[PDB]
C-alpha cells in the first residue's frame, strides 16, 4: 500500500504504468492526421 | 472502379453518422437484452449454471438413442424438478 | 450528405479506441463471473 | 496539515495535466509565441515548486 | 473501479486532444 | 451521383449487423455470474 | 439470342466490388451459413447433452475454448436435418442434438465447392488459365478427408473434428494416441510439403526484395514498380548466381519456379489426405512388426519408437473415459498405467 | 515540416524515424523523450507494484519485479529479506516519475521546438557521424558516466548501508562489504571460466566481495577508457575494419544489447546471489533440489536409511554420486547437481552432502525453507495458474526468474535479428547498392561464369 | 602480391562455383564434423542413456533400428549441461554409452549454420545485393537453437534436447505438450499460422504467376520454354493475375505491386516462425500454454469440463507414463 495520505489516488496509480504504451499508439494518431506522407 | 460510392466518403460523412450512431447502438442494445432477459437460454436450449445437474446428481444427461432422442432430452430436463 | 466533414483519422481513433474497450472488457470477463474458475 | 497536503498535491496533478496538454499545443502552434512561452516558464517554476510543497508536507502527514 | 475508467478516459485522450487542437489551429503537425 | 443499396450494401451489412448484436450480447455475458 | 438467362447472365456477371457470378448463387448462401452458424453455435449453443462439455461464450467458454461440437455417438451418420426423424422440426432440440455440426459442415461442403467453381468462373472471364482452382483441389480433399471421409468410416459423426480452436487439438492429440499418426508416411509428406511450401515463400519473397534493381530514388524501394511494366523487378540472373554459389544449386526458369511453389504444398495436402482415409478405416501406421517381436523377446531392448507407444498408451487411458462418455468407462486407479511416482 | 515526407527524405512513414539520422536536434529530442519513457515506468511501475504490495507475503507472489531490485541494494529490508520499511521502494517509485517530467520535457522541446540541427548552433553539441574523433569523444563522455554508475552501486555497498547478503552467516541480512575482491586473478577469473555446466562463466559469482570488487574494476576501467576516447583518434587497423555512419553505430550498440540481453536470461535464471530467492523466488535447478530435500527428510523421519535406499533402476533413490564422484540428490535433479543455495549448504562436507549431517543436524527451518521452495517452483502457464501444466485451477503464481527470463530472451532475440538488419543495411549503403542493382551496371554480368 | 593478399583474394573470390569467405571459412571444417559424426553415429553408434538411468536407448540402424526409428541419441542427464567433448571420457566407449556424439554433432551444427547465416550476408555483399535474405535464414536457424541449446539451458540437460531423428522428434513434440501444453500458446498458434499460411501463398502465387504466363509456345512442348534465362521482360502478366484475384475476393485485398506481394510472401512465414522459436524458447523457462482446467464451474461448484479438459486428460496420459523409471518424487520440476 501507498501511506495513506496518497489512498485516493490508488486509480490513479493503477493506471500510470500503461502510459508509455498510449505513446506508441499516439504515433499512430499523429501520422494518420498527416495522411501518414 | 466498379461504380459504388467510396467507403472513406460514407464513413466521413455526417448523414453516415446520424443514421448508425442510432442503428449500431441499437443493435448492441438488442444483444445484450437477448443475453440478459434469459431469452437465449431458452432459444437455443443451452444450461443456465442451476440447471447442468439436479441436486444429488452427477452423471451427465447424455443423449443414447437416435430416434427418441429428443423425449430424452425432455426427461433430462424434468428430472431438474 | 457529402464525404469529408468528419476525419477519416479521427473515425479511425474513435473506432479503434472502441475495439480496445470492448476487447479489454472481454479480457476482464476471464477473470470474474462464468469461466473465472472461482 | 493535511489539507494543505492534498491541495498542494490536487494542484500539481491539475497542474501536470495542463502542461501535458498545453505544452505540445504551445511549442507547435503557428501564433501567440510570447505568451505562451511566458506560461510555460510559470508553469515550469511553479510544477517544481509544487512538488517541493508536496515533497515536504508529505512528512507531516505520514 | 469507476474512478481508475474515468482517470484512463483522462489521460487515454490527452493524445488525441492535442492532436486534435494543433490540426484546428493549423499547427506544426 | 451514387446509389445508396447494392449488392455490396447487401454484403456489408449481412456481414456487419449480425456482428454488433452479438458483440451486445457477448458484452452481458461478461456481468453473468454463476 | 438475348432470351432471360442470357439477361440473368449478364446481370449475374457485373463488374462490381463483390463480383457474384452463376457460382455465386451456389457460394453465397452457403458461405454465409457455414460462417453464421459457427458464430451462432459458439456464442450461444452448449455440449452438454452431445459431449458433456460447456462449448459456448455464453457458458463462460473464450475464443479458444468454444466449438459447435459433433453430435452424439448414438446419433451415428444422421445427416440430423431440422425437419428429420431426431429434431422433428424443433430449433432447440435440433441444437442440443447437435444439428450445427452436420449444418456446418454440409453447408461449408458446398460453399468450397461453390468457390472453386468461382475460380474456374472468373478465370474463364478475365482470360487466365485456371490454375488457381486446380490448386484448390487441396483444401478441398483435405476437408473432404477429414470432416467426412473419416467419421464416415468410423462409428459416427461424433469422431469428426469439432469446429473449436481447443477442440482441434484434442483432434490431434486423439490421433497421435489412437492412430500414432506421426509414424504415417502420408502425414509426413503432408508435413514436408506444408514447411517446405513455407520455405519457398518465405526464400522466394526475400530473394526476389534483395536483387531488385534500382529503379527510383527512395530508400523505401516499393514506390519504384509500375504494375505496367515490362521489365523483371528484379534481376533473376544475380539470383541465381547467388543461389548457385550458396547451396549448390538454383533456379534458372522462372516458370518452373512458380509451378514448383504450386506443385509442392498443393501435392503435400494431398499426400495427407489420402493418409486420413486410411485412418478412417483404422488402416494404420501403427507399428513396425519386426521392433515388437524384437522388444517382446529382449526386454533391454530400446527405441524411440517403443518409448512413443508408451506415451500413446498413457494418452488413450487418460483421456478414454471423458472422450468417450457414450462407452461408459470406468477404469478404477489400479488400471491406470503410469510410471514410477507420476 | 524540414524532411517530413517519402519524396523529400526518401523514407517511408513506416521507416519515419531514419528521417532523423542527419537532424541531430530533433534526433537529440527522440533520445531524450525515450529516456522519459523509461525512467517513466521504472517510477510508475514502482508506485503500481507498492500500491499493489502486501507484506507479509513473499515478494514473488505478488508479480514483483522491480521492489525486488531495490531490496537486493538492502532498501526496506532485515534478516531473511522481511520487509521492515517500504518507504524506500516509494522514493524510489516517485523519484523516478518525478524525473521523467523532466526528461520529457527536454525531450519534447529539442523534438518540436528546439534547433533541427546543432552544428550551425554548437560545435560542441553539434556533430557528423562520419567524423571520428566527435564520435570517440561522446563515447568518452558516456563511458565515463557509466564508470560513475558502478562506483555508485560500490558506494551503496561500502558506505550507506551494505547489500542483502543471502549468504551472510547466521541467515540472510542486510551487510556492509568492508574488503571488496581486488585480486585482478579472481576478477577477471571468472571472464575466462567456462560458460557451460559447473562453471557458468560470471554467472556464477556467488559472493559480494566479488561483485563490488568486480564493479570497482568496471567503474575505473569505464573512466580509463573514456579518458582515452577523449584523448585519442582511431587507429589505422580501426578505420579500415568499420563501418563509419549512424546506422552502423546503431548496428554495434544492437549487437552488444542483444548479447546483454542473452547473459541477464541467464543470470535472472540460475544466479540466486544478485538475484536473491527470497525476493525473485527459487531458481528451477533451486527448487528442484528442494524437492529431493523435502522427501528424503519425510522418509528418514519414518525411518528410511536414505543412504543405503536404491530406487527402481539400481541408482539411490534419495542419494547418488556426481559423474565426479560427489554425493549429489538423485532423481531426475541428478541434473542440478551444480547448485548451491544457503539452507542446502550447511549438509555439504568435502565429498559433497555428507550422510551424518543428513542424518543428525538438518533444522526445521532447512525442512521449511525446502518445502516453500518446492512449492514455489517456476512453472506456471501465461495466465499465471501456478504448476505443471496439467494442474487445476487455484494458485495464481507464475515466478518473477521466468518472467525477467522469457522477456529477455524474446527482447535479446529481436535485438540480434535488429543488428544483422542495420548491419548488413549500413554495409550495402556505405558502399552505395542499398536502394537496388544498377541495371547498366550489374555487377554479375562482369563476371565470369561459374561453368 | 603476398601469399595472405593471395589467400584472402581467392577466399573472398566472386568466382569460386562454391563461394568460400571468412564465415566460410568456420563453416566448412564445422559442418563437414558434424555431418561425419552423424553418419558413423546413425549408422553404427551402441545405445546410450540419455536419461542418466543406466536404461541405454538405441538409436543406430546396425542396433536394430530403421531410417523412421533411427537417432543420434542426446547425452545423458547426469552429464546435464556439463561440456562432454571426447577428450573428457576415459574411453571412446565410455564416450558412446553417454552421448558424447549429441554433443560433439549439434555444437558443430550450431556454430556451423550460424556461419551459413553470416555467409548469406557476404556473399550478398559481394556480389552488389541488398543484404537480408540472411534475416530470412534467422527464423529456421533460430528454430534449431531453440530445441538444441535453449531448451536444454532452460530445463537444465542436453538430455532434453531434440534427438536427431524421425520418431525421436516425435518425442520431444509429445514430452513437450505433457510438460508446456504448447498447443495452448500463443507463440505456437503463430508459428502454426506462419507455417499453414506460407504453405497458403505459396500455392497462392505459384497458381497465379501459372495462371498469368504469357503464351510463348505451342501445345506440344513445354510452356517452361518461353522463358529464358536472363530476359529482360516479365514472363507473367501480373495486371491479368490481379484483375483475377482482385475479383475473386474484391479489388483491394489484392496486391498491384510486385515487390508488397513479394515481401509480404517473405514477412508473413519467417515472423510466424520467429514467434514459433520464441515459444520454444520461452516454455523453456517454463512459461507455459493458457490453462483453463476447471476454469468453467456451475451454480453449485460442478466442474463444467470443456474442450481444454479433454486435452488436459491427453496431457496427463503423457505425462505419468514419459520416462516411466526416472522420477521419484511426485512433481516433476525439469
Ligand atoms: C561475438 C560473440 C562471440 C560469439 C562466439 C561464440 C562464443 C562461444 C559460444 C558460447 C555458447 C555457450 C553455450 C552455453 C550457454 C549456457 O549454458 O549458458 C548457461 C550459463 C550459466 O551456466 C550455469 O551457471 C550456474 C552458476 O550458478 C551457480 O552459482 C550461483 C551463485 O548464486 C548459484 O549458487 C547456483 O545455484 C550455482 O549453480 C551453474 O554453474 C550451472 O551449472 C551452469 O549451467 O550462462 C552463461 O554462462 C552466460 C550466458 C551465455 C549466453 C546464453 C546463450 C544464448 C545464445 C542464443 C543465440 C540465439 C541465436 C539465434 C540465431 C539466429
Ligand atoms: C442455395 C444454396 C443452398 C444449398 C445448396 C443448401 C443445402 C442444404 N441445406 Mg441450406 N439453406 C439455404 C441455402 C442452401 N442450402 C438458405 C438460403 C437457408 C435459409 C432459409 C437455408 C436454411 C437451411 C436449414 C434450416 C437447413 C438447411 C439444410 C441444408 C441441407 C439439406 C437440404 C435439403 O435436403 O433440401 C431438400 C430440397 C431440395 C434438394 C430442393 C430440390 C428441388 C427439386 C430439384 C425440384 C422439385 C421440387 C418439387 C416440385 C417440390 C414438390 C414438393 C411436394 C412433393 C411436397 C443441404 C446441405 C438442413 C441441414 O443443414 O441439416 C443439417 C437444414 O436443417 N438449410
Ligand atoms: C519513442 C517513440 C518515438 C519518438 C520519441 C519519436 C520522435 C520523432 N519522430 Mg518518430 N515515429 C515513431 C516513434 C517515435 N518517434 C513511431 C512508432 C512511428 C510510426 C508511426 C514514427 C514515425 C515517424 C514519421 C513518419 C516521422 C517521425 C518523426 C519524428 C520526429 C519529429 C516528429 C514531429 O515533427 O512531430 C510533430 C507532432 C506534433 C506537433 C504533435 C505533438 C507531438 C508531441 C511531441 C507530443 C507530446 C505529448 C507529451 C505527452 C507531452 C508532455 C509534455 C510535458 C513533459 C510538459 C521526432 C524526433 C518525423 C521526422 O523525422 O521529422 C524530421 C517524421 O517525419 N516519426
Ligand atoms: C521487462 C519487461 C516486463 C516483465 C518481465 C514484466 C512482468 C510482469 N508484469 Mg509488467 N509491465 C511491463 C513490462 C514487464 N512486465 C510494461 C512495458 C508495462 C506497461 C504496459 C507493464 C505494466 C504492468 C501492469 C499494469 C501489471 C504488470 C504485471 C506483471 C506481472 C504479470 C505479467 C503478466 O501477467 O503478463 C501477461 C502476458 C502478456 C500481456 C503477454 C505479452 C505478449 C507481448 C505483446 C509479445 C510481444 C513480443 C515482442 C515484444 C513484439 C515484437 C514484434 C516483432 C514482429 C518484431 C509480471 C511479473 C502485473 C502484476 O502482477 O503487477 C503486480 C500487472 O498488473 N506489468
Ligand atoms: C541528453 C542530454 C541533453 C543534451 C546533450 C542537451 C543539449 C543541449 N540542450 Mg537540452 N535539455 C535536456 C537534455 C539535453 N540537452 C533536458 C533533460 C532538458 C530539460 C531540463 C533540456 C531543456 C533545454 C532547453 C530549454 C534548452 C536546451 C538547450 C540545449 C543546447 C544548449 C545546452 C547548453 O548550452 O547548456 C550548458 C550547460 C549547463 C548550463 C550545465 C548543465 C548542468 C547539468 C544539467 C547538471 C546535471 C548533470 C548530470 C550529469 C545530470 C545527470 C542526469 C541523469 C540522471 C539522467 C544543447 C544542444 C538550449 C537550446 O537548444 O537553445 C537553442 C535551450 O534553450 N535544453
Ligand atoms: C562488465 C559489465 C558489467 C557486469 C558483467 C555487471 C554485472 C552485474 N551488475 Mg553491474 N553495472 C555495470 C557493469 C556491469 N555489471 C555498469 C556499467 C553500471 C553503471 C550503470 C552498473 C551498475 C549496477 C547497479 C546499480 C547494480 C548492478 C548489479 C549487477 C549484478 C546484477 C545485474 C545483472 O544481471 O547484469 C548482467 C550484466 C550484463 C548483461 C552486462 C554484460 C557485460 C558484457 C560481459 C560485456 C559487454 C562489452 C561490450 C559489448 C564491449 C564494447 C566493445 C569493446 C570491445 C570495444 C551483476 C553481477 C546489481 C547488483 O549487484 O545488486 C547487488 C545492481 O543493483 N550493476
Ligand atoms: C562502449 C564501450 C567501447 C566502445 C564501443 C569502444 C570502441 C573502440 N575502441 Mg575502446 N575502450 C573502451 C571502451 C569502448 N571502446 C574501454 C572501457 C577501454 C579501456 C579498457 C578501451 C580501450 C581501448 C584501446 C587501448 C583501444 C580502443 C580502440 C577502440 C576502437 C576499435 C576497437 C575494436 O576494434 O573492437 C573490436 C575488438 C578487436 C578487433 C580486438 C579482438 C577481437 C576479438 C574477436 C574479441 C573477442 C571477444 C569475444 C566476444 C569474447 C568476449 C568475452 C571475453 C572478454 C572473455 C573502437 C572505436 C582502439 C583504438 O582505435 O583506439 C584509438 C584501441 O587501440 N579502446
Ligand atoms: C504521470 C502523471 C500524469 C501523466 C500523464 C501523461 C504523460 C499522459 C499521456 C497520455 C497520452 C500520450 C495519451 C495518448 C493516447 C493515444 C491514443 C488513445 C491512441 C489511440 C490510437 C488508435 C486507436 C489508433 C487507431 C488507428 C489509427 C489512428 C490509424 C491506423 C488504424 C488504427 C485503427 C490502428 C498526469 C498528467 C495524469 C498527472 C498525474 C501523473
Ligand atoms: C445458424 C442458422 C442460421 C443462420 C444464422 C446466421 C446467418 C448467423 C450469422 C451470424 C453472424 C454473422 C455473427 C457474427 C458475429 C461476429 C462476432 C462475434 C465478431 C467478433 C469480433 C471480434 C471479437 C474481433 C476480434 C479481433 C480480431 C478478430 C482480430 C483483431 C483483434 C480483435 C481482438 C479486435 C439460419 C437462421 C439460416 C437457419 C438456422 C441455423
Ligand atoms: C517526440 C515525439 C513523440 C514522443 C514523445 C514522448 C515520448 C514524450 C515523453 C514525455 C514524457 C516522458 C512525459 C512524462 C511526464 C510525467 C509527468 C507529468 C509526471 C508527473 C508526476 C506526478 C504529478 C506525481 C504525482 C504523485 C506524487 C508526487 C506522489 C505519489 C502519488 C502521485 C503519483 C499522484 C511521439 C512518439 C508522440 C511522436 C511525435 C514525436
Ligand atoms: C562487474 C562484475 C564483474 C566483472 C566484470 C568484468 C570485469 C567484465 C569485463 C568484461 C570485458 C572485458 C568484456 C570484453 C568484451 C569484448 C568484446 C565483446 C569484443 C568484441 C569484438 C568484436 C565485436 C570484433 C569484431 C570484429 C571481428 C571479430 C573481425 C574484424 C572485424 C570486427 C571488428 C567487426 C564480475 C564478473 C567479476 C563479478 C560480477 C560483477
Ligand atoms: C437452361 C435454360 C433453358 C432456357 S429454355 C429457352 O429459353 C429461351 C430464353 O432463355 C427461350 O427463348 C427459348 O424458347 C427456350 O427454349
Ligand atoms: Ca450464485
Ligand atoms: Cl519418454
Ligand atoms: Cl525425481
Ligand atoms: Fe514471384
Ligand atoms: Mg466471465
Amino acid at each position: 500500500k501507498l501511506p495513506e495520505a496518497y489512498a485516493i489516488f490508488d486509480p490513479l496509480v493503477d493506471v500510470l504504468p500503461v502510459i508509455p504504451v498510449l505513446f506508441l499508439a499516439l504515433a499512430f494518431v499523429w501520422q494518420a492526421a498527416v495522411g501518414f506522407r | 472502379t466498379t461504380g459504388e460510392r467510396p467507403f472513406s466518403d460514407i464513413i466521413t460523412s455526417v448523414r453516415y453518422w446520424v443514421i448508425h450512431s442510432i442503428t449500431i447502438p441499437a443493435l448492441f442494445i438488442a444483444g445484450w437484452l437477448f443475453v440478459s432477459t434469459g431469452l437465449a437460454y431458452d432459444v437455443f436450449g443451452t444450461p443456465r449454471p442451476d440447471s447442468y445437474y439436479a441436486q444429488e446428481q452427477r452423471s451427465i444427461p447424455l443423449v443414447t438413442d437416435r430416434f427418441e432422442a429428443k423425449q430424452q432430452v425432455e426427461t433430462f430436463l424434468e428430472q431438474l424438478k | 450528405s457529402e464525404g469529408g466533414r468528419i476525419p477519416l483519422w479521427i473515425v479511425a481513433t474513435v473506432a479503434g479506441m472502441g475495439v480496445i474497450v470492448i476487447v479489454g472488457l472481454f479480457f476482464y470477463g476471464a477473470y470474474a463471473g462464468l469461466g473465472s474458475s472461482l | 496539515m493535511t489539507i494543505l497536503f492534498q491541495l498542494a498535491l490536487a494542484a500539481l496533478v491539475i497542474l501536470s495535466f495542463v502542461m501535458v496538454i498545453g505544452v505540445p499545443v504551445a511549442y507547435a502552434s503557428p501564433q501567440d509565441w510570447d505568451r505562451s512561452k511566458q506560461l510555460i516558464f510559470l508553469g515550469s517554476g511553479l510544477w517544481i515548486a509544487l512538488v517541493l510543497v508536496v515533497g515536504v508536507l508529505n512528512f507531516f502527514v505520514v | 473501479v469507476i474512478a481508475q475508467l474515468t482517470m484512463i478516459a483522462m489521460i487515454g485522450i490527452a493524445g488525441p486532444m492535442i492532436i486534435f487542437l494543433l490540426a484546428v489551429r493549423r499547427g506544426n503537425l | 451521383s451514387y446509389p445508396i443499396f447494392t449488392v455490396r450494401w447487401v454484403a456489408v451489412h449481412t456481414l456487419a449487423v449480425p456482428t454488433i448484436f452479438f458483440l451486445g450480447a457477448i458484452a452481458a455475458m461478461q456481468f453473468i455470474q454463476r | 439470342e438475348r432470351g432471360w438467362f442470357d439477361i440473368l447472365d449478364d446481370w449475374l456477371k457485373r463488374d462490381r466490388f463483390v463480383f457474384v457470378g452463376w457460382s455465386g448463387i451456389l457460394l453465397f448462401p452457403c458461405a454465409y451459413l457455414a460462417l453464421g452458424g459457427w458464430l451462432t453455435g459458439t456464442t450461444f449453443v452448449t455440449s452438454w447433452y452431445t459431449h458433456g462439455l460447456a462449448s459456448s461464450y455464453l457458458e463462460g467458454c473464450n475464443f479458444l475454448t468454444v466449438a459447435v461440437s459433433t453430435p452424439a455417438n448414438s446419433m451415428g451418420h444422421s445427416l440430423l436435418l431440422l425437419w428429420g426423424p431426431e429434431a422433428q422440426g424443433d430449433f432447440t432440440r435440433w441444437c442440443q442434438l447437435g444439428g450445427l455440426w452436420t449444418f456446418i459442415a454440409l453447408h461449408g461442403a458446398f460453399g468450397l465447392i461453390g468457390f472453386m467453381l468461382r475460380q474456374f468462373e472468373i478465370a474463364r472471364l478475365v482470360g487466365v488459365r485456371p490454375y488457381n482452382a486446380i490448386a484448390f483441389s487441396a483444401p478441398i480433399a483435405v476437408f473432404v478427408s477429414v470432416f467426412l471421409i473419416y467419421p464416415l468410416g468410423q462409428s459416427s459423426w461424433f469422431f469428426a473434428p469439432s469446429f473449436g480452436v481447443a477442440a482441434i487439438f484434442r483432434f490431434l492429440l486423439f490421433f497421435q494416441g489412437f492412430h500414432n499418426w506421426t509414424l504415417n508416411p502420408f502425414h509426413m509428406m503432408g508435413v514436408a510439403g506444408v514447411l517446405g511450401g513455407a520455405l519457398l515463400c518465405a526464400i522466394h519473397g526475400a530473394t526476389v526484395e534483395n536483387t531488385l534493381f534500382q529503379d527510383g530514388e527512395g530508400a523505401s524501394t516499393f514506390r519504384a514498380f509500375n504494375p505496367t511494366q515490362a521489365e523483371e523487378t528484379y534481376s533473376m540472373v544475380t539470383a541465381n548466381r547467388f543461389w548457385s554459389q550458396i547451396f549448390g544449386i538454383a533456379f534458372s526458369n522462372k516458370r518452373w519456379l512458380h509451378f514448383f511453389m504450386l506443385f509442392v504444398p498443393v501435392t503435400g495436402l494431398w499426400m495427407s489426405a489420402i493418409g486420413v482415409v486410411g485412418l478412417a478405416l483404422n488402416l494404420r501406421s501403427y507399428d513396425f512388426i519386426s521392433q515388437e517381436i524384437r522388444a517382446a523377446e529382449d526386454p533391454e531392448f530400446e527405441t524411440f519408437y517403443t518409448k512413443n507407444l508408451l506415451l500413446n498408451e498413457g494418452i488413450r487411458a487418460w483421456m478414454a473415459p471423458q472422450d468417450q462418455p457414450h462407452e461408459n468407462f470406468v477404469f478404477p486407479e489400479e488400471v491406470l498405467p503410469r510410471g514410477n511416482a507420476l | 515540416a524540414t524532411n517530413r515526407d517519402q519524396e523529400s527524405s526518401g523514407f517511408a512513414w513506416w521507416a519515419g524515424n531514419a528521417r532523423l539520422i542527419n537532424l541531430s536536434g530533433k534526433l537529440l529530442g527522440a533520445h531524450v523523450a525515450h529516456a522519459g519513457l523509461i525512467v517513466f515506468w521504472a517510477g510508475a511501475m514502482t508506485l503500481f507494484e507498492l500500491a499493489h504490495f502486501i507484506p507479509e507475503k513473499p515478494m514473488y507472489e505478488q508479480g514483483l519485479i522491480l521492489i525486488p531490485h531495490i531490496a537486493t541494494l538492502g532498501w526496506g529490508v532485515g534478516p531473511g529479506g522481511e520487509v521492515v520499511d517500504t518507504f524506500p521502494f516509494f522514493v524510489v517509485g516517485v523519484v523516478h516519475l518525478i524525473s521523467s517530467a523532466v526528461l520529457g520535457f527536454g525531450g519534447v522541446y529539442h523534438a518540436i521546438r528546439g534547433p533541427e540541427t546543432l552544428e550551425e548552433y554548437s560545435s560542441f553539441f553539434g556533430y557528423d557521424w562520419k567524423d571520428k574523433n566527435k564520435m570517440t569523444t561522446i563515447l568518452g563522455f558516456h563511458l565515463i558516466v557509466l564508470g560513475i554508475g558502478a562506483l555508485l552501486l560500490v558506494a551503496k555497498a561500502m558506505f550507506f548501508g551494505g547489500l542483502y547478503d543471502t549468504w551472510a552467516p547466521g541467515g540472510g541480512d542486510v551487510r556492509v562489504i568492508t574488503n571488496p575482491t581486488l585480486d585482478p586473478r579472481v576478477i577477471f577469473g571468472y571472464l575466462l571460466k567456462s560458460p557451460f555446466g559447473g562453471e557458468g562463466w560470471i554467472v556464477s559469482v556467488n559472493n559480494l566481495e566479488d561483485v563490488v570488487g568486480g564493479h570497482i574494476w568496471i567503474g575505473l576501467i569505464c573512466i580509463a577508457g573514456g579518458i582515452w576516447h577523449i584523448l585519442t583518434t582511431p587507429f589505422g587497423w580501426a578505420r579500415r575494419a568499420f563501418i563509419w555512419s549512424g546506422e552502423a553505430y546503431l548496428s554495434y550498440s544492437l549487437g552488444a544489447l542483444s548479447m546483454m540481453g542473452f547473459i541477464a536470461t541467464c543470470f535472472v535464471w540460475f544466479n540466486n546471489t544478485v538475484y536473491p530467492s527470497e525476493f525473485y523466488g527459487p531458481t528451477g535447478p533451486e527448487a528442484s533440489q528442494a524437492q529431493a530435500m523435502t522427501f528424503l527428510i519425510r522418509d528418514q523421519k519414518l525411518g528410511a536409511n536414505v543412504g543405503s535406499a536404491q530406487g527402481p533402476t539400481g541408482l539411490g533413490k534419495y542419494l547418488m554420486r556426481s559423474p565426479t564422484g560427489e554425493i549429489i540428490f538423485g532423481g531426475e535433479t541428478m541434473r542440478f547437481w551444480d547448485f548451491r543455495g544457503p539452507w542446502l549448504e550447511p549438509l555439504r562436507g568435502p565429498n559433497g552432502l555428507d550422510l551424518n549431517k543428513i542424518k543428525n543436524d538438518i533444522q526445521p527451518w532447512q525442512e521449511r525453507r525446502a518445502a516453500e521452495y518446492m512449492t514455489h517452483a517456476p512453472l506456471g502457464s501465461l495466465n499465471s495458474v501456478g504448476g505443471v501444466a496439467t494442474e487445476i485451477n487455484s494458485v495464481n503464481f507464475v515466478s518473477p526468474r521466468s518472467w525477467l527470463a522469457t522477456s529477455h530472451f524474446v527482447l535479446a532475440f529481436f535485438f540480434l535479428v535488429g543488428h544483422l538488419w542495420h548491419a548488413g543495411r549500413a554495409r550495402a549503403a556505405a558502399a552505395g547498392f542499398e536502394k537496388g542493382i544498377d541495371r547498366e551496371s550489374e555487377p554479375v554480368l562482369s563476371m565470369p561464369s561459374l561453368d | 602480391a603476398n601469399l595472405w593478399e593471395r589467400f584472402c583474394n581467392w577466399v573472398t573470390s566472386t568466382d569460386n562455383r562454391l563461394y568460400v569467405g571468412w564465415f566460410g571459412v568456420i563453416m566448412i571444417p564445422t559442418l563437414l564434423a558434424a555431418t561425419i559424426c552423424f553418419v558413423i553415429a546413425f549408422i553404427a553408434a551402441p545405445p546410450v542413456d540419455i536419461d542418466g538411468i543406466r536404461e541405454p536407448v538405441s538409436g543406430s540402424l546396425l542396433y536394430g533400428n530403421n531410417i523412421i526409428t533411427g537417432a543420434v541419441v542426446p547425452s545423458s542427464n547426469a552429464i546435464g549441461l556439463h561440456f562432454y567433448p571426447i577428450w573428457e571420457a576415459a574411453s571412446l566407449d565410455e564416450w558412446l554409452y553417454n552421448g558424447g556424439p549429441y554433443q560433439l554433432i549439434i555444437f558443430h551444427f550450431l556454430l556451423g549454420a550460424s556461419c551459413y547465416m553470416g555467409r548469406q550476408w557476404e556473399l550478398s555483399y559481394r556480389l552488389g545485393m541488398r543484404p537480408w535474405i540472411c534475416v530470412a535464414y534467422s527464423a529456421p536457424l533460430a528454430s534449431a537453437f531453440a530445441v538444441f541449446l535453449i531448451y536444454p539451458i532452460g530445463q537444465g540437460s542436453f538430455s532434453d534436447g531434440m534427438p536427431l531423428g524421425i520418431s525421436g522428434t516425435f518425442n520431444f513434440m509429445i514430452v513437450f505438450q505433457a510438460e508446456h501444453n504448447i498447443l495452448m500458446h500463443p507463440f505456437h498458434q503463430l508459428g502454426v499460422a506462419g507455417v499453414f499460411g506460407g504453405a497458403l501463398f505459396c500455392a497462392m502465387h505459384g497458381s497465379l504467376v501459372t495462371s498469368s504466363l504469357i503464351r510463348e509456345t505451342t501445345e506440344t512442348e513445354s510452356a517452361n520454354y518461353g522463358y529464358k534465362f536472363g530476359q529482360e521482360e516479365e514472363t507473367y502478366n501480373i495486371v491479368a493475375a490481379h484483375g483475377y484475384f482482385g475479383r475473386l475476393i474484391f479489388q483491394y485485398a489484392s496486391f498491384n505491386n510486385s515487390r508488397s506481394l513479394h515481401f509480404f510472401l517473405a514477412a508473413w512465414p519467417v515472423v510466424g516462425v520467429w514467434f514459433a522459436a520464441l515459444g520454444i524458447s520461452t516454455m523453456a523457462f517454463n512459461l507455459n500454454g493458457f490453462n483453463f482446467n476447471h476454469s468453467v464451474i456451475d451454480a453449485k461448484g460442478n466442474v463444467i469440463n470443456t474442450w481444454a479438459d479433454i486435452i488436459n486428460r491427453a496431457n496427463l496420459g503423457m505425462e505419468v507414463m514419459h520416462e516411466r523409471n526416472a522420477h521419484n518424487f511426485p512433481l516433476d520440476l525439469a
